[PDB]
Order: C-alpha cells, then structure tokens, then sequence
C-alpha cells in the first residue's frame, strides 16, 4: 500500500507559488523602479545636450 | 519512489533558474551605480585643478 | 485512490520534460544567462 506524502506535496506546491512570487516581484520591481530610473536620466540627458 | 525523486531533481534545477536571475539582476544594478560614482569623482578631481 | 496515483506518475514525467525543454531549448535560457553575467564579470 504505496503512500502519496500530501505534506511534501503541498509544501512544494506552496514553495513554487513563493518561487513564482518571488519572480514576479522582481519582475515588477524592474518594470516600476530600475527601468523607470533609467529611461528618466536617459531622455533627462538627451534633453539637455 | 523515483518519481518524486526525479520531480525534485527537475523542481531544483527551476530553483536554481531564479537564483541565477536575481543575483545576475544584482550584477547589472551594482555596476550601473559603481560607474556613476567614477564619473562624478572625475568632475570633483578635475575642478580642483582649477584652483592651480 | 488510482486516479491519484496515475495522475501523480502522469504529472511528475511531465514536470521531468518541461524543466528539460527550458534548459535545452534554444541559444538556451542557461546559456543566454551565463553569457550575460560574464559580460558584467568582466
């Protein structure tokens, strides 16, 4: 009588939506603070030369 | 029994798939700033001589 | 019980072949990366 372990399941299922989390905050963090710093002082500097 | 140890050698690998793209994130953001601090350390220099 | 046990066979072969696919389809995601990271290492 085989056991499916629903405990090692579940915690893989949670720690995958932690790590699909994780890349998704990264992801958004680029998209909103480092792409948005960087495309300002890039067009700030060609607006002034 | 090989199943599960093969599904967590695949689930790993995907583990391994993030932490090589936030600390390679961290790469380009530390030199994107590291350069900023020598470009305004040459005008501080360069303004000092000035004064000669 | 059985439907349980198919699916989970079924579901980690699958997840052996989509983890696969993303380190050998193309260049690969984990080429791209580490040509990418050597670039700011050097």
């Amino acid at each position: 009588g085989v056991r499916l372990d629903l405990q090692y399941l579940h915690g893989k299922a949670k720690f995958e939506s932690e790590v699909l989390t994780r890349l998704r905050n990264m992801r958004h963090k680029i998209k909103r603070e480092d792409l948005v710093s960087i495309e300002k002082i890039i067009a700030d500097r060609e607006r002034e030369w | 029994p090989d199943c599960a140890s093969n599904m967590d050698n695949a689930l790993m690998r995907m583990e391994s798939l993030e932490a090589e793209m936030e600390e390679v994130t961290e790469q380009i953001l530390t030199w994107r700033e590291q350069q900023k601090t020598a470009f305004q350390m040459n005008s501080d220099a360069n303004s000092s001589c000035i004064t000669a | 019980e059985l439907e349980s046990i198919a699916q989970f066979t079924e579901t980690s072969e699958n997840i052996v072949d989509v983890v696969r696919e993303r380190h050998q389809s193309k260049s690969t995601l984990c080429e791209k990366m580490k040509e990418l990271r050597q670039s700011y290492e050097a």
